[PDB]
């Protein structure tokens, strides 16, 4: 460090009575990066608090001074002023106390409903579990749509991404996945429950609003905290949203329970991180992204699976959502959350267009875990229907010109497009498991070959009404069973031929 | 030999030493920290200070932190004794089995085998493995490419070839998950028990296993590939033994060693990690190499450039049955050439792939108009394909608990001679069923006899 | 007079070699007012010298890679290529179009100051044609009624035209054949025939190697010779009198000798 | 016969109009992923 | 009230003159309670001119050397106008894409901070089609059966698939033509025409530029007029008719007059 | 093209100047610039060569600015001013008809109408050969 | 070193024996950066270089001094082709002809050292040893290694061209040289280009290949004749080394992966393979 003060200083051999071990001053400020002279004593990752209040978080430690991200506005901040060490790193609170609150990424209440009553708080920069102490996913996690809940399912403990384009339908699936869970929170087996937690990161304030809104109507704010990092927070706010929402979720994965994640989207973490990467002169690299922006979100979504019998048997599953720029999935944050996760489900503007809503891409949506994160019933049905529209793909790729096309090949073609019309689902409409077993059986069976597609949904729409109010022995004894018997199968035929000679 | 630590920006620390300055790739450990931090020296800035990479967490250091020089490169634990365990890039166990307690410690930098030290034939490794063993053999010292994806015994492949190199050859396995998931290196890591190659305490391990996590630093994973080297490269020396390498894979070991370069910031992101130049990969490659004392047999885990061979793994054999998935049309290898194998070898390969083509196009005749067509002979044609199909599924040892089938070893002369029969039709009198699920062709013969007695 | 910059040498030889060759054509022109004929082969090499000379900079590269001073370095290396008042360098320059792209940051900088054109065609020299210009593709801007004259402009436009109609033709008789073909088409494509034979000429500097006297036939007979082509006038001769030969009085006499020989 | 050819005659020349916009696109393409990536590389160096 | 700072105006003024316009509308909005009209004209010259002075603040350039802060500005910026509990804003803000192109970072950044968004597109434009509305990149968040209605979000929602279904048959279309189509794809092509005629409207703002006169049309008519085309009611007339006409009934009638 | 670059650059403000000199006399002034696109290609290599950070075709962020600087001195003056008037016409070289470029996009922008001219057109001997379909005025 | 005491000898880029059989006995050393012939001393390119193989000799034909690329993807048979290349010479070394004798140079650069080996071995059951050099630069060996190992081949090429005789030199391969002198480039801290290549890429190469010549016969009447080797990625042709070495030689022969797989072998690409 070489500036005029220090050097009247050191040629006189003044030695200034200011102790810069436990406190410094701010060599610059601007656009909320404060180099700072002093902090001796400072230790990396370590809040910092200034002279007008507000916090910063020391993120290079430089021999001549210290690079201080300011968590706030960067006016307040001063060449010169004092800024004092708080000796901790950034902890945010955790407890039953956050559900049905709305918190920004420090755990500030910002709904207006005073504060919260955390006992515990919990540092964010927590080291992921090891090998040992996981075990392999097999519980499900119930989206409660058709198209994901069969093709692509998701377990407790596994990281699936959200990918896709600008008004897809991204943020629909995430809120329609944390609305389902009032089945299993209203319910009174505890090892079904699943509390949900939402960042969102880089929206309006309106959007959070609305999302709020929609959680409070459909009562499913009662077991959600909304984490919240918009669009005029600072870049540091919006960084550590995600790890603060992650020690969130982990509180309830280390004390038995059972969380979901939703981080919407990382795509604006990443924008953000790298913005204070660019401001601290890191070296760039692809896409002017830093080489450890890989690492960033390799290390918050590598805290997230379910812990093994020994720790309490909580599980953490995420759902980090990419927005993709024209549906370039090569890009740098796109191919690095593909390779992190544990699956992909993949939205495409063209079949949300075409009707197909959710617009979920099923030959390019993957779930590793697979039928392990399924119910018997539903592995039975999904199995089959996974084939059968593989099958419809590989013979309407040569069908466009085709009319005289062969009887087996009709018959394939007609199968794909019921179990297409099949896999479409209205907004804010969640469904039970049964309901979606019920369904794709019929679907996959052949029931609806003699049913016109665009009264499917209109059978979707009075079929459940059907079972569940004249025939509900055949739904118990599914339910007690936990698998389609060809006694049952034979008698959900028979009911399904009555109702379609009354259809 | 004590130096302090000047700059800490990111996995980059750059530290000053006063008397004497580490040579390159030397470690470094930091004196401060718990979980101990060692830092591999990349380059020498001058003024007594050199770059290095971290290979843990950098978080909490502090300017001036005193570093110790080993005098040496990373050295890891070797022996008999790393076998069933699990270490990271430095060596210490994190499978909570308790210390690694051995006598040998080997540098994870070491030089290639010289022009002298290679020998001249192309042998190939047998593997037991009946369509690995006829269509794309494993040739000692290659690079193998072993694809597959989810659903199809990819993992039971690995651990045949790990339980087959060992009985017939002798030779252990290395398992290196360069920048692999915890979730699948737990499932791996459990198959490993279950099945029996990974053993405790009985000391009957069959492979040693290298782990670096997702949310290590990307010093630590562009490393860990040199840790299983080593250890195979131990396996390979000290006791003249073919050694398996199983590295998972090498696309994550360029990405890491690409992330350290960006890190250091000399060699763009253009460029990473070549083949060649010996500074990033040609090392690795010419250590994994066959010489007079041993071999190393590199296999790539490749989940859907070099290889010497190539197994490709599909879901549709898996649907008709096969066990294992191998397809046999796109499976190839360089090795398949007349002067390096034998000629009666290549020809019978030659004609069971001819067959196997010749038995699609019939199979797509048949789906188009009918079962009928060209009289018997193309009839027979299918027959004797169906009955290779059939023969070239094989029992697995290390499932015979999750099939109930008990697996077998089958030399290649065995395969060789029961595949001549079939093409010759010495067997062809024999029901195709009896094909199934057999290791020799002596026990095909015993099973057209069980069937034609009971039957 | 030559130069030849090898391809083994430093760039910056390699950027001068045109310029020396400009001098030595500028000396030629100013001190002697001639019309002096300058040849550079290739030109793209030249602009691959002068993007390798300022990469040797250390100077930032424009787009696609090429120097920030192309279209200055080739201004200035061009614009000395001109006529004065004491006489006048005619270039021509071979040249290399990278990838197959005429948008390319070099040969788009190269056609601005390009005043003609002249494309050598593979498919006329398996015709036999020589020289193997492509009468379609070689274009120029002084094709005008105020530089060239009024029947020059009107004869070439009609050669082009006819040429045109016989390119569009070739198609339907390659697919269906020549007989069903109107007498109009049919005489079209006879005309057609004999103006493409007349385009071929023998050189002086190949008479070795062919045996066929070269000529060197002035403007007026060939305006002459192909407006009597144009409308007809030679309908009665055979197609291969045309063949080779540089006058059109050349052509009636091959034609003659034809006729008495058979 | 003959209509088929005409046809067939029609979809070739739509076909070559078709293949004719693509490779200006391809060549427009091709030139700003050369210049995209030159830049990338430029500013990367010239950070050090 | 009127603000204007224009493109002769050096960037600094550029950049500033959005927010002097946006206090006016704060103003109104809070201090006296009223509903305000917020007109502006566009916001791609604030979010330009705050990059044209980037470059001379000593910044690193963003991606396509854009400000490095161009989404926190422009966050600063929208934010600011929104309906409040004290009064309500309504706002229609232009936006120009360079060189025709959505993913660039200013329109990108922009979309995310809107309710509805109107994309207009040169290539309907060139199709004589006015106004140049994009059916298919258009979305409000208002189009939702619970808000509008259930039958303009299904007529909304059949229109959007019928212009989808289009467009995926035009690529068979521009090489094989018509006769390679079967016959509900000639259904499908035709009342996909009629639809996108019928988009087009007269502006009484536009009659300048073209002379025919100005249409306003009720959203019973508009809902009533496309469900009418969805239903097939009127495959029996050329689809000219559907062109430059407000209601349906001036359809029946440019029909008739043919 | 054999001057620097520089004097290419100042070239369309000189004569801007030259005709401000009449429009703000009363007078009536016409301009034409043949062609901005040689302009903005001057202009590129002085930024290049400024080390100045290039955007969209290696092209300075300003370009737009230069070119609306350069346009918005052709106006239609008030009868209090002297009822003075400069009317520009800029020109623009486009390759292979392109209108989506940048430089005549940001032109189209600024201009109040363009006169487009067909290559197919021209081949044809249609002289002059305007485009009536995609040549307006406002 | 160079002479006719290298015939036989497996050297590395300095020289220095590597096959284990002792030093080698050359009393001249050439330096590696000579300067190329001019135009005087060459005369044009007659004698014909027998390849060995007929779609080589028919289609793509090469003659003495004359720099012929062999492009191709991975696994194509690019070295098979240099390889039947030399073992064709052994018909015309035994004969009386001294202008049929041609000594052949074998540069392998970036290869695996067991691959080398095998090289070697077949040189050596086939007896066309007796007039091979074999200069390796293996992975293992440093990227000045590999960058050197061409130059020391042209001039042990270069000294049969200068006394008369004539020679036969393969760079297999290229890329790997020009990935070698990247990384040097980068790590000198030079201004790297496209694909962070240095600016003098095509300089390197031009300069290496522009020796191979047919020298007149006032100077010897000598020759060296080129087969550079470029292997592409997925048939990339427009990259930009591949783009260097194509504008440098005299001709290409295009191994197509395509008609590898269908059992073409070998599998050249007639439509693609030039020879001026
Ligand atoms: N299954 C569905 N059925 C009907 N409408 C849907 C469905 N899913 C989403 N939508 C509608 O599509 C629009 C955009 O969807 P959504 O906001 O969920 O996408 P997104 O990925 O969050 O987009 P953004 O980038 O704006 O956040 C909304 O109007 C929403 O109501
Ligand atoms: N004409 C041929 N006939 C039969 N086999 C051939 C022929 N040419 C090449 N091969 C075989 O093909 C394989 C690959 O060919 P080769 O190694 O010569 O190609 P390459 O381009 O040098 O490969 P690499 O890129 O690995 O160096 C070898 O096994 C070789 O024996
Ligand atoms: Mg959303
Ligand atoms: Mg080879």
């Amino acid at each position: 460090a070489e500036i005029s003060a220090v050097l009247e200083e050191k040629i006189l051999g003044a030695a200034p009575k200011e102790n810069l071990e436990e406190t410094g001053r701010v060599l610059s400020i601007g656009d909320g990066i404060a180099r700072v002279y002093g902090l001796k004593n400072i230790q990396a990752e370590e809040m910092v608090e200034f002279s007008s209040g507000l916090k910063g978080m020391a993120l290079n430690l430089e021999p001549d001074n210290v690079g201080i991200v300011v968590f706030g506005n960067d006016k307040h901040i001063k060449e010169g002023d004092i800024v004092k060490r708080t000796g901790a790193i950034v902890d945010v609170p955790v407890g039953e106390e956050l559900l049905g609150r709305v918190v920004d990424a420090l755990g500030n209440p910002i709904d207006g409903k005073g504060p919260i009553g955390s006992k515990t708080r919990q540092r964010v920069g927590v080291k992921a579990p090891g090998i040992i102490p996981r075990v392999s996913v097999r519980e499900p996690m119930q989206t409660g749509m058709k198209a994901v809940d069969s093709l692509v399912p998701i377990g407790r403990g596994q990281r699936e991404l959200i990918i896709g384009d600008r008004q897809t339908g991204k943020t629909a699936i995430a809120i329609d996945a944390i609305i389902n869970q009032k089945r299993f929170n209203d319910a009174q087996d505890e090892k079904k429950k699943l509390y949900c937690v939402y960042v969102a990161i880089g929206q309006k304030r309106s959007t959070v609003a609305q999302i709020v809104k929609r959680l409070t109507d459909t009562d499913a704010m009662r077991y959600t905290i909304v984490v919240s990092a918009t669009a005029s927070d600072a870049a540091p706010l919006q960084y550590l949203a995600p790890y603060s929402g992650c020690a969130m979720g982990e509180f309830f994965r280390d004390n038995g329970k059972h969380a979901l994640i939703i981080y919407d989207d990382l795509s604006k973490q990443a924008v953000a991180y790298r913005q204070m990467s660019l401001l601290l002169r890191r070296p760039p690299g692809r896409e002017a992204y830093p080489g450890d922006v890989f690492y960033l979100h390799s290390r918050l979504l590598e805290r997230a699976a379910k812990m093994s019998e020994s720790n309490g048997g909580g599980s953490l599953t995420a759902l980090p959502v990419i927005e993709t720029q024209a549906g370039d999935v090569s890009a740098y944050i796109p191919t690095n959350v593909i390779s992190i996760t544990d699956g992909q489900i993949f939205l495409e503007t063209e079949l949300f267009y075409k009707g197909i809503r959710p617009a979920i891409n099923v030959g390019l949506s993957v779930s590793r875990v697979g039928s392990a994160a399924q119910t018997r019933a539903m592995k039975q049905v999904a199995g089959s229907m996974k084939l059968e529209l593989a099958q419809y793909r590989e013979v309407a790729a040569f069908a466009q010109f085709g009319s005289d096309l062969d009887a087996s090949t009709q018959q394939l073609l007609s199968r794909g497009v019921r179990l297409t019309e099949l896999l479409k689902q209205g907004q804010y409409v969640p469904m039970a498991i049964e309901d979606q077993v019920a369904i794709i059986y019929c679907g996959v069976r052949g029931h609806l070959d003699k049913v016109e597609p665009s009264k499917i949904t209109k059978f979707e729409k009075e079929f459940s009404q059907h079972i569940k109010t004249s025939h509900r022995d055949i739904l118990d004894t599914i339910a007690k069973e936990g698998q389609i018997s060809p006694d049952t199968d034979a008698k959900l035929k028979k009911v399904v031929t009555d109702f379609l000679s009354t259809f | 030999s004590n130096g302090q630590i000047t700059a800490v920006i990111g996995a980059v620390v750059d530290v000053q030493f006063e008397d004497q300055l580490p040579p390159i790739l030397n470690a470094l450990e930091v004196q401060g920290r718990s979980p101990r931090l060692i830092l591999e020296v990349a380059q020498h800035l001058g003024e007594n200070t050199v770059r290095t990479i971290a290979m843990d967490g950098t978080e909490g250091l502090v300017r001036g932190q005193n570093v110790l020089d080993t005098g040496a490169p990373i050295k890891i634990p070797v022996g008999p004794e790393t076998l069933g365990r699990i270490m990271n890039v430095i060596g210490e166990p994190i499978d909570e089995r308790g210390p690694i307690v051995t006598d040998k410690f080997a540098a994870i930098h070491a030089d290639a085998p010289e022009f002298v030290e290679m020998s001249v034939q192309q042998e190939i490794l047998v593997t037991g493995i009946k369509v690995v063993d006829l269509l794309a053999p494993y040739a000692k010292g290659g690079k193998i490419g072993l694809f597959g994806g989810a659903g199809v015994g990819k993992t039971v492949l690995i651990m045949e070839l790990i339980n087959n190199v060992a009985k017939a050859h002798g030779g252990y396995s290395v398992f290196a998950g360069v920048g692999e998931r915890t979730r699948e290196g737990n499932d791996l890591y459990h198959e490993m028990i279950e099945s029996g190659v990974i053993s405790l305490k009985d000391k009957t391990s069959k492979v040693a296993l290298v782990y670096g996590q997702m949310n290590e630093p990307p010093g630590a994973r562009a490393r860990v590939a040199l840790t299983g080297l080593t250890v195979a490269e131990y396996f390979r020396d000290q006791e003249g033994q073919d050694v398996l390498l199983f590295i998972d894979n090498i696309f994550r070991f360029t990405q890491a060693g690409s992330e350290v370069s960006a890190l250091l910031g000399r060699i763009p992101s253009a460029v990473g990690y070549q083949p060649t130049l010996a500074t990033d990969m040609g090392t690795m490659q010419e250590r994994i190499t066959t010489t007079k004392k041993g071999s190393i047999t590199s296999v790539q885990a490749i989940y859907v450039a070099h290889l010497d061979a190539t197994t490709v793994l599909s879901r549709a054999i898996a649907e008709l049955g096969i066990y294992p998935a191998v397809d046999p049309l796109d499976s190839t290898s360089r090795i398949l050439d007349p002067n390096i194998i034998g000629e009666e070898h290549y020809n019978i390969a030659r004609g069971v792939q001819k067959i196997l083509q010749d038995y699609k196009s019939l199979q797509d005749i048949i789906a188009i108009l009918g079962m009928d067509e060209l009289s018997e002979e193309d009839k027979l044609i299918v027959s004797r394909a169906r009955k290779i199909q059939r023969f070239l599924s094989q029992p697995f040892q290390v499932a015979e608990v999750f099939t109930g089938h008990a697996g077998k070893l089958v030399p290649i002369k065995d395969t060789i001679k029961g595949f001549k029969m079939i093409l010759n039709g010495e067997l062809d009198h024999l029901p195709e069923v009896a094909f199934y699920m057999v290791g020799p062709i002596e026990e095909v013969v015993a099973k057209a006899e069980k069937i034609a007695e009971s039957q | 007079a030559l130069v030849y910059g090898q391809m083994n040498e430093p760039p910056g030889a390699r950027a001068r070699v045109a310029l020396t060759g400009l001098t030595v054509a500028e000396y030629f022109r100013d001190q002697e007012g001639q019309d002096v004929l300058l040849f550079i082969d290739n030109i793209f090499r030249f602009t691959q010298a002068g993007s390798e000379v300022s990469a040797l900079l250390g100077r930032i590269p424009s787009a696609v890679g090429y120097q920030p001073t192309l279209a200055t370095d080739m201004g200035t290396m061009q614009e000395r290529i001109t006529t004065t008042k004491k006489g006048s360098i005619t270039s021509v320059q071979a040249i290399y179009v990278p990838a197959d792209d005429l948008t390319d940051p070099a040969p788009a900088t190269t056609f601005a100051h390009l005043d003609a054109t002249t494309v050598l065609s593979r498919a006329i020299a398996e015709l036999g044609i020589y020289p193997a210009v492509d009468p379609l593709d070689s274009t120029s801007r002084i094709l005008d009624p105020n530089i060239i004259g009024e029947e020059h402009y009107n004869i070439a436009r009609g050669v082009q035209k006819i040429l045109q109609d016989y390119k569009s033709l070739q198609d339907i008789i390659a697919i269906l054949g020549m007989d069903e073909l109107s007498e109009e088409d049919k005489l079209i494509v006879s005309r057609a025939r004999k103006i493409q034979r007349f385009l071929s000429q023998p050189f002086q500097v190949a008479e070795v190697f062919t045996g066929h006297a070269g000529k060197l036939v002035p403007i007026k007979d060939t305006i002459k010779g192909f407006k009597m082509i144009l409308n007809g006038e030679l309908d009665h001769l055979p197609e291969v009198a045309f063949y080779m030969v540089g006058p059109i009085e050349e052509v009636v006499a091959k034609a003659e000798k034809i006729a008495e020989s058979q | 016969q003959s209509s088929r050819m005409t046809a067939m005659d029609n979809a070739s020349k739509n076909a070559g109009e078709m293949i004719d916009k693509l490779t200006m696109t391809f060549n427009r393409t091709r030139q700003a992923v050369i210049t995209r990536e030159l830049i990338e590389i430029i500013s990367g160096a010239s950070a050090l």
